[PDB]
This record gives structure tokens, C-alpha cells and sequence, in this order.
RNA sequence: UUAAUUGGAUUCAACGCCGGGAACCUCACCGGGGGCGACGGCAGGAUGAAGGCCAGGCUGAAGGUCUUGCCGGACGCGCCGAG
């Protein structure tokens, strides 16, 4: 019942050079990574090596929507802005592959009321 | 540099020749103010006349030029007030040394005092 | 040819592989409750029974009956 | 050794009146001239919506500018070269002239 | 305030214990960081002893 | 350095890297044969440039 | 409905209309972070005003602020007018 991705377990996903992993990811993820890391979500993955290196204790929050996430971020927890607040990622390991934007929802789910005065023809 | 420290007397001529040779050479020339700024000045050698004044305590800014006299040609001279200096040369504050280099038509006076304070106390 | 089968390259063993009827129906199954089990943003639409491929809403795909004022 | 003269104006008179100069400057001379040859005529049409705003009937605008062009052929002779070389067009007619 | 001390300076001699960034001159004066000459303005990493 | 976050990032696409030359507007751009001109602007001196309506 | 879902137009003569096919820009909305006062005058200021930085904190990221200490020389939003 453990994980495998391409028939590859985490570990052996661990260590992998980046281009290697680009092979066994869909198309868009590889043509994001042969374009090269953007300089924000190069401060965000040199923060994330520190805090798996066992230094940098504190919460890491982030504006980066478009990072992709990668084996090496699997047990950490990350906080997504979603335009007014940080809400906490916990990533495992079906999540590689996906951006960070994609588990921090912007909008409200919507409940519906009562239709207003000029909702309907008749109640102009 | 300070009035607490007995260098010499106060020859009426050497004020003579500090104070009264700058009015004529301001319109034709360049002003350098400050200790920090003529420290760069004298050790350098970028300034060409430097008046040093009485008037900075304590003896902790000003103990830097007269130690460093004798290092380079550094032709000085001792000015006896402070509020009419930046008048003389600068602007309406009062100034600790201001380093005029190359003046236009300041030469005779400037070199006759030079000489008579090289022969009088170095 | 590999570019002609309805599953290439596998989730789990990472082959190019072709299933029919119970095979394929649980293997969408097993897709969709993925997304779900992640908290994405396709599995949450998936579980409200809304479009997911990023379609307008307002005027289309209406079923029901109309609300009165 | 022959000389290929083009010309291109706004103005239909203007450029008449330069290529008649040209032909009468070859007429003064013996040198065959081939005639001023008519390309097509440039047309820039641009349609525009006429209100500022967007309430009322939509109503649109038509703007054209016509760019008239003409070729002309002559054998390069130094007695004839210079006389139409020494010659001013009016400010709104372009002249180029090479040798091919 | 006043900034100008820490030269070691007799009545007479003057040296300086801060030394000047190579790729200027004398009189610009670094840092006291101890680890390394911050220096400033340009920056060096030499791990002064 | 303070006036840096003053000044606007040179954009080279989009609504943004395109301004009406002579009343400063974004938007509805005529960009045929080189003309930078907003379509109010464009109305009221196409005949200064030498355009007519001949239909 | 929402943190916000920016605003105009409602019979013909509003509703693929505002040349309105908005990923950034556009942008006017929402959450957050910075910056700006020619000219007259007040506290002030060469015994140096205002302004500018290597390194590491705070931070989404930032000499923005801070810590560590360097820089440069003449104007001056801590104040009232005024723009
Ligand atoms: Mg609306
Ligand atoms: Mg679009
Ligand atoms: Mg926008
Ligand atoms: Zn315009």
C-alpha cells in the first residue's frame, strides 16, 4: 500500500536531478521547469532546503501561487496566499505535480437567497 | 584648534595674513569645511591652505593636524574667531577649517606668512 | 502505436496501457477520488457537481426549476 | 547604363506636372524615354465608430487617403541627366532615381 | 554624535586599525565586524584573523 | 533608493505598453500603418493628415 | 452571493453597446506594503543638515524599518501657509 508515481517510490524520487524528474511529469510541468524558476519561487525553494536542512523553525508563508511542488517539500507545511489571508498546505505525496495555487480556494462557496425585486419579469 | 593648548603667541600678523587673504580669493576659488572632510584633505594633500581654528573641544578631532604637520609641506595657519569665518569664506555658521585650493590672486601674502610661520615655529 | 491507447503511461507502474468497461470505469473512479482525497480545486468541483474545465456559470447549465420573487 | 525614375504623390496635378517636365527634357535631347507607366494607386481605408460613447445607433465613419504612383524609364546620358537632376519637385512628391 | 576614535594615535604618530578597501585609496575606513572586513561599500569575504 | 518605487516597469505588450500620442489614453489604439492615435483623437484631425470621406 | 464580485446605459432610441475578445498591465474594486509638499517663511544645521550603503534580523519580498558603522557635503514637512 505504499506510493509510487511512475512505478518509482518516494525515495528513489529523492534523488533525482531536476531534469530527470521532468521526464515523469506532465507536459506543462515540464516545459515550467526546462524554463527555469522564476527569482521569487527561488527564495521560496532556498527557504524550503534551509527548513528541511533543520534550520529556520518559524511558519513559511508565501505569495507564490505558480510553484510547483516537488518531492523534496513532501512533510512540510506551507502557508498559500489566497488574496487576504495565508491558509495552511499540508503536502503529501499525491501531491507532486500540482501548483501550490490549486489547494488555496479564492472565492466563497455560494448560498443562495431569497431573488430580489426585479429578479423576474413580473416583479419589476 | 583649541584655545587650551600653548602653541605660541597670537601674532597680529599671522591673523592678518589668514583672515584677510580668503575675502578676495572666495570669488575664485573652492571651500572645503569640516574636520572629517580636511582629515581626507591633509592627509591627502588635496587642500592647499589649511586655518585651523581655536574653537573645538576637546583636544579629540582636534589631535590629528598638528601630529600630521610635520608629514607633508601642509602650509597652516591659526584663525582667532569662529563667527565671522564662514563669513570670511563659506556661509553664515560658524566654521573649524576652511581649505581654499588654488586661488585666483593670493599668492604674495600667502607666501610671505608661509615662510615667516616655517621660520618661526615648526 | 503508444500514442494510440486510452491510458499512456500508467499512474501507478508507469506503462502504456488500454482497459475496457469494469477496468477502465474504476481506474476514472480511482482518478477522480485522487483529486478528491488532496483537497484540489477539480475534486472539490467534482464533488459539488459543478463544471470543472473553467466554464462561465451564470447564463448556461442551468437544471432545475425557477425560483419566484 | 539606363536610369529608372519613380515618383509618388497625394496630389494627381503635381505629379502630371513633374513627369511632363521629365518627358519634355527628354523630347529636348535624342534619348528614347519610356512612357510614365501607372501602378496601381495606394488606398488607405480606416473605419471608425463616429459616437464617444456607446449609447444611441452604432454609426461609422469611412476615412480614405490615395497615394498616386508613376515609373518612368530613360537612358542615362549626362547631357540629359543633368537637366533632370537639377529639377524640384513640389514638397509633396517623392522622387527616387537609380540606375540599373 | 562624534564618530572619530579607535586610531591608535600618540602625540605625534598616526596609524590607522582599520586599513583601507584595496580598490581605492588610504583614508576610507571599514567596518569592526571581527569575522570578516565588511568595508562599506564593496564588500569582501577573507575571514580577517 | 526611494524614487524606485516611484517609477513603472517597461512593459513591451499588453494594454499598458501602448499610449495615445496626443491625449495620453490606453484602450482603443489605431495601430495601422504606424499611427498611434486613440479612435476619439483619430476623428478630429484625420482631415489635418489629408484623409476624406469620399463614401 | 462575496473581502471585492469597479462603473455607465432600461420601449422604439439599454442588453457581441461604451470599439468592453480584462491571466500581469488595462483598473476605476478588495487585502497588504512602500513613496511624493515647486515657492514663502518657523525649530534646525559644517562641532555637519537633507540624502546613500556591504552583511544579518522583521517581511510575501524589500537599507521600508532595524541592528552592526560606514558614507557624502547645504539646505531645511518636526510647523504653519501654499501647491
Ligand atoms: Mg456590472
Ligand atoms: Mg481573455
Ligand atoms: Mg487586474
Ligand atoms: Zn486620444
Amino acid at each position: 500500500k505504499e506510493f509510487r508515481y511512475r512505478g518509482y517510490t518516494l525515495e528513489q524520487l529523492m534523488n533525482m536531478s531536476l531534469e530527470e524528474l521532468a521526464k515523469l511529469l506532465p507536459a506543462r510541468q515540464r516545459r515550467s521547469l526546462k524554463r527555469g524558476l522564476t527569482p521569487e519561487q527561488k527564495k521560496l525553494l532556498r527557504k524550503i532546503r534551509l527548513a528541511k536542512k533543520g534550520k529556520y523553525n518559524k511558519p513559511i508563508r508565501t505569495h507564490c501561487r505558480d510553484m510547483i511542488v516537488l518531492p523534496e517539500m513532501v512533510g512540510l507545511t506551507i502557508y498559500v496566499h489566497n488574496g487576504k489571508e495565508f491558509v495552511p498546505v499540508e503536502i503529501k505525496p499525491e501531491m507532486i505535480g500540482h501548483y501550490l495555487g490549486e489547494f488555496a480556494p479564492t472565492r466563497k462557496r455560494v448560498q443562495h437567497g431569497a431573488p430580489g425585486i426585479g429578479a423576474t419579469r413580473s416583479s419589476m | 584648534a583649541k584655545p587650551s593648548y600653548v602653541k605660541f603667541e597670537v601674532p597680529k600678523e599671522l591673523a592678518e595674513k589668514a583672515l584677510q587673504a580668503v575675502e578676495i580669493a572666495r570669488d575664485t576659488g573652492k571651500i572645503r569645511k569640516g574636520t572629517n572632510e580636511t582629515t581626507k584633505a591633509v592627509e591627502r594633500g588635496q587642500a592647499k591652505l589649511v586655518i585651523i581654528a581655536e574653537d573645538v573641544d576637546p583636544e579629540e578631532i582636534v589631535a590629528h593636524l598638528p601630529p600630521l604637520c610635520e608629514e607633508k609641506e601642509i602650509p597652516y595657519i591659526y584663525v582667532p574667531s569662529k563667527k565671522e569665518l564662514g563669513a570670511a569664506a563659506g556661509i553664515e555658521v560658524a566654521a573649524a577649517s576652511v581649505a581654499i585650493i588654488e586661488p585666483g590672486k593670493a599668492r604674495d601674502l600667502v607666501e610671505e606668512i608661509a615662510m615667516k610661520v616655517r621660520e618661526l615655529m615648526k | 502505436p503508444r500514442w494510440a491507447v486510452n491510458r499512456p503511461k500508467d499512474y501507478e507502474t508507469g506503462r502504456d496501457l488500454h482497459l475496457i468497461t469494469a477496468k477502465l470505469d474504476m481506474a476514472i473512479r480511482e482518478d477522480i477520488m485522487r483529486l478528491r482525497r488532496i483537497r484540489a480545486y477539480r475534486g472539490i468541483r467534482h464533488e459539488l457537481g459543478l463544471p470543472v474545465r473553467g466554464q462561465r456559470t451564470r447564463s448556461n447549465f442551468r437544471r432545475g426549476q425557477t425560483v419566484g420573487v | 547604363q539606363k536610369a529608372r525614375i519613380k515618383l509618388a504623390s497625394t496630389n494627381v496635378r503635381s505629379l502630371e506636372e513633374v513627369a511632363n517636365q521629365i518627358k519634355q527634357i527628354a523630347e529636348r535631347t535624342g534619348v528614347r524615354m519610356s512612357g510614365p507607366i501607372p501602378l496601381p494607386t495606394k488606398r488607405i481605408r480606416i473605419v471608425t465608430r463616429k459616437s464617444p460613447d456607446g449609447e444611441g445607433s452604432a454609426t461609422f465613419d469611412r476615412w480614405e487617403l490615395r497615394i498616386h504612383k508613376r515609373l518612368i524609364d530613360i537612358e542615362a546620358d549626362e547631357r540629359a541627366m543633368r537637366q533632370i537632376m537639377r529639377i524640384r519637385v513640389p514638397e509633396d512628391v517623392t522622387i527616387e532615381i537609380e540606375l540599373i | 554624535g562624534q564618530k572619530w576614535k579607535l586610531y591608535i594615535v600618540k602625540d605625534g604618530k598616526v596609524i590607522r586599525k582599520n586599513k583601507f578597501c584595496p580598490r581605492c585609496g588610504p583614508g576610507v575606513f571599514m567596518a569592526d565586524h571581527g569575522d570578516r572586513w565588511a568595508c562599506g561599500r564593496c564588500g569582501y569575504t577573507e575571514w580577517k584573523k | 533608493a526611494k524614487a524606485d518605487y516611484n517609477k513603472r516597469k517597461p512593459r513591451k505588450f499588453g494594454k499598458g505598453a501602448r499610449r495615445c500620442i496626443r491625449c495620453g489614453q490606453y484602450g482603443p489604439i489605431i495601430r495601422i500603418h504606424g499611427l498611434m492615435l486613440c479612435r476619439h483623437c483619430f476623428r478630429e484631425v484625420a482631415p489635418k493628415l489629408g484623409f476624406r470621406k469620399y463614401e
